[PDB]
């Protein structure tokens, strides 16, 4: 009755492999359950893998995941001459699944101060088609309607919604991986040399590395570049989208979107309740030119070495205040400022007064260079935001007193039992209780000493150190395998209830004032689609804390 | 000393005196100012209010009492200010229990229970 078998899932194998059998078939799930569980696979490797489709059933699916961005393939071949694909997976393909209801809840928030109309009903239709079709034109769709008065209207909120983001182009960028992406570009840079050159090794190393990290910064923003907007004025409206581009939706500017919801809701529990609205204008504002929650530069390999993560903080710490959008002043913010908000009219001057406040609090919130320019940093409050909504979910879920000691152990960091209890004010079996209940998740480490020779127990004090990443990523996957349990109990009742949803389909098309049938289960349907609807309540309530660790 | 378990009250009036410095607490049910007013209060004041509000015990001492607060620094009540101060969160406000916000994990405290259906996650059971 216990579910102990999805106990020993990897969790994010037994995530991928449920956000495509619900959605799509328990075939494409059959093969991305391979891909997760062997990396990369070609056609021929496949088939001999699966066991229980042949040759062309799998290239039936393989040619509508990636329809679906789920496949992030390669086209290369051997020395010999051969052109093997070695179709990969990619996650972004698959969070788009998962973040699907999400999606279409946040532009039709962003989309509501543009217009006072039912748009909110009406750019939630055209995001639902572009995710479910993943890659689509636009008069494809423009082919479906026929009333000009509509058509006019969604093809100029097409090329408005894409100018503020959220969708660009296909490529192959998108559908090749980075670190291979990478590697090719990097040896572009590596026989353009003359040959025999006198530059020795190392800076003939650094002399393909550094050419190509601007080229790789090069690539990634072409499709962030606007040139898909460039259809101006053939008759009228000065700008529309280009027609013959294939139109995908981005993450990246959800994610970075989706960020910027986390750090508003930081602030409402720090740094007052109105001047928080203050801080959501203010990164409202400065937001699509902000640099992306993960660098893919960083997955490119380029850690080997200590100095390229240090190379990496330079270019980190250089955005966030040496952008051009990303450096605003109390000024610009009344300009977008609506009404009502109500600060006792609104001026600059009593908006650099609380603009001030978001300086002066312990969290980063918006420091400044000049006293009127403020800005957001993000090397240095996305690093301390993970941390403070991981002392609050032990807090509430392992009593407010293992928030304590998960602090103390955070600032002593080498701290010890006989230092514990002079550093808290609990009885000392409640403290060994609650340490106890404690190592058992990776929110600490203990710290041995081998005062004898060989490193033995009996006589030896233990240290208790608190590492970042053990404690994080174990909880970016306590989460993981929970999200994905909570769709296989979702999945699982929906399929054991078929012949319900069956008769709930086909009877009562409309006649679902007496459903043709009994009261005896519409009943027991409502206690059906209640928890259908309240599996995906928790969904979005659990995402939200899954989402940090990512970043 | 040795820990008797008065001791969980008499940082309580701390905690609330720490307070009282902020802002007028009758606006929770919500003023605030610019950084020129002070709304911490040093260690080197509390110390002789709580010799002002006097408790039998027998020291009454400082220097401990500056690590006194430190267990409210760690338990989240009260953030430090000005490398010597300390002054009372924002977050610590709110234990005095409208349109509810969309899942904020920082409201721990109003988040209700469920009578015992089938489909909840615990944090245990990727055990």
């Amino acid at each position: 009755i216990s579910s102990l078998e999805q106990r020993t899932l990897n969790p994010d194998l037994f995530l991928y492999k449920e956000l495509v059998k619900a959605h799509l078939g328990e075939r494409a799930a059959s093969v991305i359950g391979m891909l997760v569980a062997l990396g990369r696979l070609s056609v021929r490797e496949l088939v001999e893998k699966i066991d229980g489709m042949d040759v062309d059933s799998v290239k039936t699916t393989l040619v509508s995941l990636t329809q679906l961005r789920c496949v992030k393939y390669l086209q290369e071949t051997a020395i010999s001459g051969k052109k093997t694909t070695y179709y990969y997976y990619n996650e972004e393909g698959i969070h788009i699944l998962l973040y699907s209801g999400l999606i279409i809840d946040e532009i039709i928030t962003q989309m509501r101060v543009n217009d006072e109309e039912e748009h909110k009903q009406l750019v939630a239709e055209i995001v639902q088609n572009v995710i479910s079709l993943g890659s689509l034109t636009v008069e494809d769709y423009l082919s479906s309607v026929t009333s000009d008065s509509m058509k006019y209207t969604i093809s100029s909120l097409f090329v408005q919604l894409c100018e503020m983001g959220y969708l660009i182009q296909i490529s192959k960028l998108h559908y090749t991986p980075i670190e291979d992406l990478w590697q090719f570009l990097y040896e572009k840079h590596y026989k353009n040399i003359p040959r025999n050159s006198p530059l020795s090794d190392l800076k003939k190393r650094s002399q393909a590395k550094m050419n190509a990290k601007t080229d790789f910064a090069k690539i990634i923003n072409k499709p962030n570049e606007l040139s898909q907007i460039l259809t101006v004025d053939p008759k009228t409206s000065l700008r529309i989208v280009k027609p013959t581009v294939s139109l995908t939706i981005n993450l990246d500017r959800f994610m970075k979107g989706r960020r910027s919801k986390q750090l508003i809701n930081l602030a409402k529990t720090r740094v007052g309740s109105v001047t928080a609205q203050v801080y959501k204008i203010a990164l409202r504002l400065t937001e699509q030119k902000s640099p992306k929650i993960r660098d893919p530069l960083t997955q490119t390999g380029l850690l080997q070495d200590l100095e390229e993560a240090k190379s990496f903080q330079d270019e980190a710490e250089l955005v966030e205040e040496k952008t051009p959008g990303l450096t605003f002043n109390a000024i610009d913010l009344a300009r977008h400022l609506p009404a009502e908000l109500d600060l006792r009219p609104h001026s600059a001057s009593l908006i650099n007064s609380h603009l001030k406040i978001l300086a002066s609090s312990n969290f980063p919130f918006l420091n400044e260079t000049k006293p009127g320019v403020y800005y957001v940093p993000y090397s240095k409050l996305m690093p301390v935001l993970k941390s403070s909504v991981y002392e609050y979910v032990i807090a509430s879920t392992l009593g407010p007193s293992a928030m304590r000691l998960s602090r103390c152990i955070r600032d002593n960091k080498l701290v010890s039992e006989k230092i514990i209890n002079s550093t808290a004010l609990m009885k000392e079996k409640d403290i060994r209780s609650t340490l106890a209940s404690l190592i058992r998740y990776n929110s600490v480490e203990i710290q041995e000493v081998p005062r004898t020779a060989d490193r033995s127990a009996s006589r030896a004090v233990f240290l208790f150190r608190c590492k970042e990443t053990h404690s994080y990523n174990f909880m970016r996957q306590n989460l993981e395998w929970n999200m994905a349990n909570l769709l296989f109990k979702k999945e699982k009742l929906k399929q054991e209830n078929s012949t319900l949803l069956k008769k709930a389909n086909r009877d009562d098309v409309k006649g679902r004032e007496n459903e043709l049938l009994l009261p005896s289960e519409l009943n027991q349907l409502k206690m059906v689609n209640e928890r259908e609807l309240n599996v995906f309540a928790r969904l979005s309530r659990l995402l939200s804390l899954w989402e940090v660790f990512q970043m | 000393e040795l820990d008797i378990e008065f001791i969980n009250s008499l940082l309580t009036i701390v905690w609330r005196f720490i307070s009282e410095n902020t802002f007028p607490n009758g606006f929770k049910n919500n003023v605030f100012y610019a950084p020129n007013v002070k709304n911490y209060s040093t260690t080197q004041e509390i110390l002789e209010f709580i010799t002002a509000a006097q408790v039998a015990n027998v020291e009454l001492t400082p220097s401990n009492i500056r690590s006194l607060c430190e267990v409210l620094v760690y338990d989240d009540k009260l953030e430090k200010v000005t490398h010597d101060c300390y002054r009372v969160t924002l977050e610590s406000i709110l234990q005095m229990n409208k349109a509810l916000e969309d899942e904020e994990e920082f409201s721990i405290f109003n988040y209700f229970k469920m009578f015992p259906a089938s489909k909840h996650d615990k944090e245990v059971v990727y055990f």
